[PDB]
């Protein structure tokens, strides 16, 4: 159950790696 | 080996209460204006 | 606003907001006690700490 | 700006130098006197080379006490005769 | 005993001199002053 | 306009060194602090309290030189100069470590003083006191190993020794003892320590290879006028190259400069936080579940198992010397050895 | 007013660093603390 | 009954949810070695 | 009745006292020939 | 026109006069033998 | 919007819903004692004070009620052993449900306080504004306190109309709970002393309550009032969370180092009990009076009670345990069953060798025996090829005395070497490790959490303090800097006075 | 009584995991108009 | 990218909230006896 | 850990109560 939970927290980490940089909040000039 | 029966349910408490506190907060500022 | 029985009672007590004394005031006088206050934890810190020794104050466990 | 003189108008004046000149070697000498002499092994209570242990004496004149402190200190001085 | 005072008249003509040279200038500094 | 108005105008005035009301308690205690332990380092022994030399006039030098702790007799007292244990005598007062406590408190409400100089001189300028919020994070950290760590143990004798090496000693002494590194709380102060370095040479590194030319001299200095309006580099370009290099970057320059503020300053929080629980010896030392297998399984090595063999080492090897008062007497059969060494 | 130079003031300081540094790092070989 | 003169809306914006996310993940990436124990 | 450790309490009272005393009386005596003009 | 002694002057000797004191006594300490 | 951290401020000017939420908070907090005292009495073992107390099952607010009179349960069982009590209503299941019923009655008044806000009490006359004269609330809630803080020590702490108090003898041996009366003279300033505490409420009391009539019907000055914002209510805030982790540090060192309200069987011996050797010269110093009235070893050995003999061994020091170690003490080395004795070593020559005890500091700790000068002559070796010390080369032997193993002398090196294992702890006792699955790992006591939390949470509330403390001197600049200052107000020796333009 | 381990976390992500998804959509819709 | 015509908003209101936290609430009070046996 | 999980869902279930009573949506006609 440990391998599995520390697997499971390090994906979700990759995971928000992709969000954060492609699904980014647009930087806009005004 | 021999951990600690609720680590489990204590680790799954500590990442889903405070995530879902952040994501109700911001699927309700996306909804507005 | 609303009334009721009770806050009225009360509404003396809630009232003289922001009304003050002239100048300093009893602000001497205030400063002494904080002095007698000061030198009171003083003592029983000492005393604690074992650097005041008093005659019949054994700060142990047998008393 | 604050009004104070600048240091590099004080450093570099005569008069700094008039009297700075034998400021600095007289308390430079100060520091001296006070080892060579050897006060400051008595102000301090630091040991002499000579004054660490007694001839056979090997074991630490370590602190055992608290309220007689200064009391087994001065024994273990008085062991040095 | 007397190294209590071999050491500080260095201080103390350090000092001394210090006083002559410049009193001149420093009783018109509180001369001013008052 | 009485005699606090007045007293009020002189403290602060705008000399070449501001004094306020901080500075009748800053500037004496940190003036005998400070030079508390340039008389300490330079003259006083500690040959009484741990058996050691740690002063100029006996042979150590910057590295070695110390202001010891008091010895282990002397528990948690304050050692005041007229207090029972000295009993007025300067030159016993320095034999048992009266200097040690001497600079311990008065360099604590130096550092008070120091906060409430940040307080005082924030509000006459008329700016925001986050520069004192932030000093909080090192008052805390001194706080809490300097003080409320000898508190929780035995005595002051336990507390760092103010000295280069004698700081060494107290780096290993938790290693061995208290396996300080394993602990997680000293885990989050060293991201915030090397995370804060990591902001201040990368923000530093930005600004000055996003400059505009504002000047003709190869030496870009002396383009910036404190007055100006303008700013000195591009946002926008910045942005852009760590958005393709990294993956994220800044675009926002008030969020940028408080995280900056953020990062260590939490970081030192989180380890004040770690020694408070080893003043109880709440230590972050084993993992049950490794140490009950490895008990029966001789064949079970980690990395976590290899490294307490050498705090059993550390503590064995060290302890006679460094705690004197206990009496230690280790035999050469006793002493935890590898093989050959 | 400037009637002794810095730089020749910034030059005997300096120097004056040096012999003393140096009298230090000497010491550090002889006498107490020289393991000898 | 009246509206309350004392209230305003909450936000959170995407930034702060990715910053939120990361801080709660390896917090908990930290810990669980010790929660298990 | 009075231990010499209640002694020397009173010792290091009146001792700050002094330094506390002398501290205001010369800043005091600082501040009034030093005014601020307005 | 400047004056002679300020606050700061006090600030300066506070530590440039110990420090000079102590810089004589470390150098005396490299001539001690055992 | 509002970020995430500034939700709470929407009652800054809302008086009604700000006394709401302090409703809410109070009614959880309650809740809590009532939710933890009913675990800890579903979980709790009453069937032996003497090795198995509170304090060795991880009791938290068991001792809490038991400080100030409450002992027995509508079980039939007391915590002193007694069996055969009637505590009336007022026993441990009792006050949880009255700590249960009280939280839902809260919960039901901050509902009023919250639809019911708009109240005309709340609201400056003069301005028709929300306004709340904090001097004169300051004055009225001292003076309850007063009066509440005389009374508890007048009738509550005396035994005039209460309990009274838990006292117990120096070696923590015989706790009961008695009336205490106050002792008003320099003893009174004892941390060790029961009537201290009783004088303290009567006497800080009276005080209360001379300033809480002070504080009603005299205004503040009108600088203090300036100068420290007697208008805007954060200003409060600051103070109080200053005077919370002043008294958070207070409660964390007289828990850690020992008073007369942190007795030793409701949360456990001290860590410095065990550094000054505190129970084993007791244990010692009744050997020889036994033995000097003409009792044999086997007898002055067994007039040890189990209760002293439990105190002086180091599984019981607070300083032993870990950061992620839960659970009670009975998890670690197991529940205690009986003292096995007290052992004592001879070699062959018949002398008697001592076990050098472990610190506190230590995980591990070697076995060494000396003499009674403390000459090694005995140890466990590591590398044996050079041993001089070995327990089998100098015939070392165990004997017992008292407890279990009275009489019992063995002679094996394998057995002996089992016995100066475990007396590096202390007296030795059996365990069952059977029952809990106990690890065989030190833990810490009640009396270490404690600690331990309230000051981590003390260090916490410093910064509480400065932060809403420079919310309230700094409240113009909260949202920046004055957006026309200029080179001016901040050039150096222009204004005589920092920051005043009234000296140019 | 001896019960299943997995039966704890398996009432609480139970309740928690559908209980978060209402809550969000409702929040979310609140803040609309 | 120009913006998908085929996005529509969500809603739940207050009543159909109380009405799922109580289906829930109720399917784990009867299967909670069964998940720990 | 059975009957402290048995009672929160029973407790979570009368506060759902309360709730779906004294903060409803008002039904308003029109
Ligand atoms: C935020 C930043 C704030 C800015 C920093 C400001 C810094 C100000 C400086 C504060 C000065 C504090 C000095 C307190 C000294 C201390 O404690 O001195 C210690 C003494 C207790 O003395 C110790 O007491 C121990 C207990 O002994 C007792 O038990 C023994 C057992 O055998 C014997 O029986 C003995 O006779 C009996 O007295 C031993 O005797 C030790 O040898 C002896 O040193 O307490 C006492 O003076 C008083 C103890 C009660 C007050 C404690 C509150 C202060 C400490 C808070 C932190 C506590 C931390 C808990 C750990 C975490
Ligand atoms: C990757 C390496 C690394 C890093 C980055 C850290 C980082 C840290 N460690 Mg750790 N450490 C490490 C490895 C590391 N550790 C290892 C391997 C060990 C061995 C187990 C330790 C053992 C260790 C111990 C034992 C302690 C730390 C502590 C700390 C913290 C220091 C806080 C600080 O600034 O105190 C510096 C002190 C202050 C900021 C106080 C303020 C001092 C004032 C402001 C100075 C004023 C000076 C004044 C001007 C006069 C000067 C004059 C003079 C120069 C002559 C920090 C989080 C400490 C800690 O956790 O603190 C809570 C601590 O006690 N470390
Ligand atoms: C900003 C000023 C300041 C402050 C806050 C401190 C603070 C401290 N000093 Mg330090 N000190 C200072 C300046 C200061 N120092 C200066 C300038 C010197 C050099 C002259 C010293 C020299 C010094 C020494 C040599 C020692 C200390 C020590 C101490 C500590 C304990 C002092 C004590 O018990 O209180 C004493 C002060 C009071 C109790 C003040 C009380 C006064 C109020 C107003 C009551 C009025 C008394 C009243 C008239 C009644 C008198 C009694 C009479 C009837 C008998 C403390 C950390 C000791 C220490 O840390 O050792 C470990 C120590 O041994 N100080
Ligand atoms: C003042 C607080 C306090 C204290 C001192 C105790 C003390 C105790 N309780 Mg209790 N408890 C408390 C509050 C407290 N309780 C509360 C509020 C609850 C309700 C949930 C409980 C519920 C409870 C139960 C159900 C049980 C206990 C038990 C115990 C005992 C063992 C505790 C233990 O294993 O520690 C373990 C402590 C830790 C592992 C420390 C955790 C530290 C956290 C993880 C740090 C978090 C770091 C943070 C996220 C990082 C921030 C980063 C930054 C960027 C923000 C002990 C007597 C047990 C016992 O003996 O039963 C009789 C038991 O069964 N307690
Ligand atoms: C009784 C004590 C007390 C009270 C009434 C307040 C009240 C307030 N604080 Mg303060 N604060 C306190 C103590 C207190 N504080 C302490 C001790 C600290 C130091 C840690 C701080 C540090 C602090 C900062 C840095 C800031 C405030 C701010 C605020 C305001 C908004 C808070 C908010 O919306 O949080 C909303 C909080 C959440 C939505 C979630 C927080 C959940 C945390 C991270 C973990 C969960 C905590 C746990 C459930 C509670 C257990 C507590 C128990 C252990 C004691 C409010 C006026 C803010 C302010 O000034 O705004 C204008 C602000 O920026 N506070
Ligand atoms: C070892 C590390 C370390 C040192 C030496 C240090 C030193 C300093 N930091 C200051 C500031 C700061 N530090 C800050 C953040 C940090 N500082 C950090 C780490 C350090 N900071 C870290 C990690 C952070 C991140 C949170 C901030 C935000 C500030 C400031 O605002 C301030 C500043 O302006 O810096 C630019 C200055 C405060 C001077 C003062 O109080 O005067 C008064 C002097 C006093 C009170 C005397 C101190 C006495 C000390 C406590 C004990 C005695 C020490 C002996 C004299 C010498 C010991 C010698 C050793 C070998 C033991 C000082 C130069
Ligand atoms: C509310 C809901 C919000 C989400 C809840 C999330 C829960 C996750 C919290 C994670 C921490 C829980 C610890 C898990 C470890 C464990 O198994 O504990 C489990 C332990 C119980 O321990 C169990 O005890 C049993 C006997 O009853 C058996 O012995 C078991 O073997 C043993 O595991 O739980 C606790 O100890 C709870 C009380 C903790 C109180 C600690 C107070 C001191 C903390 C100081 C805090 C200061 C921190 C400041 C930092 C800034
Ligand atoms: C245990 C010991 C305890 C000691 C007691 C406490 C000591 C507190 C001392 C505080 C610091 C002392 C400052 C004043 C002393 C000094 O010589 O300053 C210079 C002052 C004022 O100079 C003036 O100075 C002014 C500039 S400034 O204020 O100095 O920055 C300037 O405006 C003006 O022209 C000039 O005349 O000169 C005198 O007035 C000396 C008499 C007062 C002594
Ligand atoms: C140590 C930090 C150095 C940072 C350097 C960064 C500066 C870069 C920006 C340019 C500015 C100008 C160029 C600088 C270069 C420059 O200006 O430096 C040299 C500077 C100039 O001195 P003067 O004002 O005499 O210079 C002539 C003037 O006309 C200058 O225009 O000398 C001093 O200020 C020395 C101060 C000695 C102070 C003695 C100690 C004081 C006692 C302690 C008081 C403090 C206690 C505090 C308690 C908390
Ligand atoms: C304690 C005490 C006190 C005090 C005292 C004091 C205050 C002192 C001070 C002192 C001091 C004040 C001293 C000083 C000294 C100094 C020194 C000793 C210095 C040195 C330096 C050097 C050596 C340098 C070096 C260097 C560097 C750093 C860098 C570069 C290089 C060089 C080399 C230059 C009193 C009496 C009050 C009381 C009693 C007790
Ligand atoms: C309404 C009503 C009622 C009812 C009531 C009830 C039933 C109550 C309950 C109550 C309760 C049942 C409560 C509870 C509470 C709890 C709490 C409040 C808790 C909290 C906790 C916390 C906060 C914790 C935290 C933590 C963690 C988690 C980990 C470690 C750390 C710490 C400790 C921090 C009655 C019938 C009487 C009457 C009528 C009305
Ligand atoms: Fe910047």
């Amino acid at each position: 159950m440990e391998t599995i939970t520390y697997v499971f927290i390090f994906a979700c980490i990759i995971a928000l790696f992709f969000f954060a940089i492609f699904f980014r909040e647009p930087p806009r000039i005004t | 080996m021999e951990v600690n029966q609720l680590g489990l349910i204590a680790t799954a408490l500590f990442v889903l209460v405070p995530s879902v506190f952040l994501i109700i907060l911001y699927v309700q500022t996306e909804s507005q204006q | 606003a609303r009334r009721t029985w009770l806050g009225d009672i009360l509404r003396p007590l809630n009232s003289e907001y922001g009304k003050v004394a002239p100048g300093w005031g009893t602000t001497p006088l205030m400063a002494v006690f904080m002095g007698l206050f000061l030198v009171f934890l003083l003592i029983i810190l000492e005393i604690y700490n074992s650097t005041l020794i008093l005659d019949g104050v054994n700060v142990s466990w047998k008393a | 700006t604050t009004g104070e003189r600048p240091f590099s108008d004080i450093i570099t004046s005569v008069r700094y130098w008039v009297i700075h000149s034998i400021t600095i070697p007289a308390l430079f000498i100060a520091g001296w006197l006070f080892v060579s002499t050897g006060l400051a092994y008595d102000v301090f209570g630091t040991p002499r080379p000579d004054s660490y242990y007694a001839q056979e004496q090997r074991s630490i004149p370590l602190v055992t006490d608290r309220f007689e402190a200064k009391q087994q200190v001065e024994t273990f001085l008085e062991q040095l005769k | 005993d007397w190294r209590v005072l071999v050491v500080l008249l260095p201080v103390l003509l350090a000092a001394g001199w210090a006083v002559r040279n410049i009193l001149p200038y420093a009783v018109k500094q509180v001369q001013k002053l008052l | 306009r009485g005699w606090f108005d007045i007293l009020d105008d002189w403290l602060k005035r705008d000399r070449f060194v501001f004094v306020g009301w901080s500075g009748i308690l800053l500037f004496p205690c940190a003036y005998l602090a400070l030079g508390g332990w340039l008389t300490g380092t330079t003259f006083v022994t500690s040959w009484y309290t741990h058996g050691l030399a740690s002063s100029y006039l006996e042979g150590c030098n910057f590295l070695t030189v110390a202001v010891s702790t008091p010895a282990n007799s002397m528990g948690h007292s304050l050692l005041l100069l007229w207090g029972p244990e000295a009993q007025g005598d300067f030159t016993r007062w320095c034999q048992l470590g009266g200097l040690w406590t001497f600079i311990a408190l008065h360099g604590a409400f130096g550092l008070i003083g120091f906060m409430l100089r940040q307080f005082e001189i924030a509000r006459l300028v008329g700016v925001r006191p986050y520069n004192a919020i932030a000093f909080s994070a090192p008052i805390a950290v001194f706080v809490s190993v300097f003080l409320i760590y000898p508190l929780g143990q035995s005595s002051w004798f336990f507390a760092p020794s103010f000295g280069v090496a004698a700081i060494f000693r107290f780096l290993l002494f938790f290693q061995g003892f208290h396996n300080w590194t394993l602990n997680p709380f000293h885990m989050m102060g060293v991201a915030g320590v090397l995370g804060g370095a990591l902001l201040c040479a990368i923000h530093g590194a930005t600004v000055e290879n996003t400059l505009f030319q504002d000047g003709e001299g190869a030496s870009t200095f002396r383009a910036f006028n404190p007055t100006q309006a303008e700013e000195t580099y591009s946002m926008v370009t910045a942005n852009r190259f760590w958005s393709q290099i990294f993956g994220i970057a800044f675009s926002n320059k008030r969020w940028l400069h408080f995280f900056m503020l953020f990062v260590p300053v939490t970081g030192l929080w989180m380890s004040a936080i770690g020694v408070v629980g080893l003043a109880l010896n709440l230590r972050s030392y084993d993992f049950i579940s490794q140490e009950i297998r490895a008990a029966e399984d001789p064949e079970f090595e980690t990395f976590y198992t290899k490294n307490l063999l050498l705090n059993e080492g550390i503590r064995a090897w060290m302890a006679p010397q460094d705690q004197p008062h206990e009496n230690f007497v280790f035999p050469e059969e006793v002493l935890p050895r590898g093989n050959a060494l | 007013g400037g009637r002794i130079p810095l730089w020749i003031v910034a030059t005997v300081a300096g120097m004056g660093v040096i012999v003393i540094v140096g009298l230090f790092f000497y010491g550090a070989y002889a006498g107490l603390g020289s393991s000898l | 009954m009246e509206p309350n003169p004392n209230r305003q809306p909450v936000e959170l914006n995407r930034t702060s949810l990715y910053l939120g996310l990361l801080l709660i993940l390896v917090l908990a990436l930290l810990f669980s070695s010790y929660f298990f124990n | 009745t009075i231990t010499p450790s209640l002694k020397g309490f009173f010792i290091g009272l009146l001792s700050g006292a002094v330094v506390l005393g002398l501290t205001f009386a010369v800043l005091i005596a600082i501040s009034q020939i030093d005014k601020v003009q307005r | 026109s400047y004056p002679i002694f300020t606050v700061r002057w006090v600030a300066v000797h506070t530590l440039a006069v110990p420090t000079i004191f102590f810089l004589g006594a470390i150098a005396a300490m490299q001539f001690i033998q055992r | 919007g509002l970020p995430w951290y500034r939700v709470h401020t929407v009652l800054i000017n809302d008086p009604g819903r700000l006394i709401a939420a302090h409703l809410m908070h109070t009614a959880l907090v309650a809740g809590w004692a009532g939710s933890m005292a009913l675990y800890e009495l579903a979980t709790f073992d009453p069937s032996d004070p003497v090795l198995n107390p509170m304090w060795r099952q991880g009791m938290f607010v068991l001792p809490f009620m038991a400080r100030l009179g409450v002992t027995g349960s509508w079980s039939g069982w007391s915590i002193t052993g007694e069996t055969g009590i009637d505590p009336g209503f007022w026993s441990f299941e009792g006050v949880a449900l009255a700590h249960i019923v009280l939280s839902g009655l809260l919960f039901l008044a901050a509902c009023w306080h919250w639809v019911y806000w708009d109240l005309e009490l709340f609201r400056d006359p003069r301005t028709g504004e929300p306004a709340l004269d904090l001097p004169k609330m300051f004055g009225i809630h001292l003076f309850l306190a007063g009066l509440l803080c005389f009374g508890f020590g007048a009738f509550h702490l005396t035994g005039l109309f209460g309990p009274g108090m838990w006292v117990s003898d120096p070696y923590g041996l015989t706790g009961s709970v008695q009336p205490v009366a106050p002792e008003w003279g320099p003893d009174g300033f004892n941390p060790y002393n029961p009537g201290g505490v009783v004088a303290h409420h009567i006497a800080a009391g009276i005080v209360g309550i001379i300033a809480g009539l002070f504080h009603i019907l005299v205004r503040p000055p009108q600088r203090l009032y300036k100068a420290l914002r007697m208008g805007n209510i954060e200003t409060v805030l600051s103070s109080s969370i200053a005077a919370v982790f002043f008294a958070a540090f207070v409660v964390a060192g007289t828990m850690w180092y020992g008073s007369a309200t942190t007795p030793i069987e409701l949360f456990g011996p001290t860590r410095y009990q065990w550094d000054s050797s505190y129970f084993q010269q007791e244990i010692n110093r009744r050997v020889q009076a036994s033995l000097a009235s003409g009792a044999t070893l086997e007898e002055a050995w067994s007039a040890i009670p189990e209760k002293l003999a439990f105190y002086d061994y180091i599984g019981n020091n607070p300083a032993k345990g870990g950061l992620f170690r839960t659970g009670p003490m009975n998890k670690g080395d197991g529940i205690a069953q009986a003292w096995k004795g007290h052992a004592v070593f001879r070699n062959k020559e018949g002398e008697e060798l001592f076990v050098r005890r472990m610190p506190a500091f230590f995980e591990s700790f070697p076995v060494i025996l000396t003499d009674k000068n403390g000459v090694v002559k005995a140890d466990i070796p590591f590398r044996r090829a050079e041993s001089k010390y070995s327990f089998e080369q100098q015939g070392v032997t165990v004997s017992f005395y008292g407890g279990e193993l009275n009489g019992q002398t063995f002679t094996d090196p394998p057995t002996v070497k089992s016995y100066a294992r475990k007396a590096i702890f202390g007296e030795i006792f059996e365990f069952d490790t059977e029952t809990l699955n106990s690890d065989g790992i030190f833990r810490t006591s009640p009396r270490g959490w404690f600690t331990f939390a309230h000051a981590v949470f003390a260090l916490l509330f410093f910064f509480g303090h400065i932060w809403h403390g420079a919310r309230t001197l700094f409240r113009d600049v909260f949202s920046g800097i004055d957006p026309e200052l200029s080179p001016e107000q901040v050039e150096w020796g222009f204004y005589q006075k920092v920051g005043d333009v009234t000296t140019r």
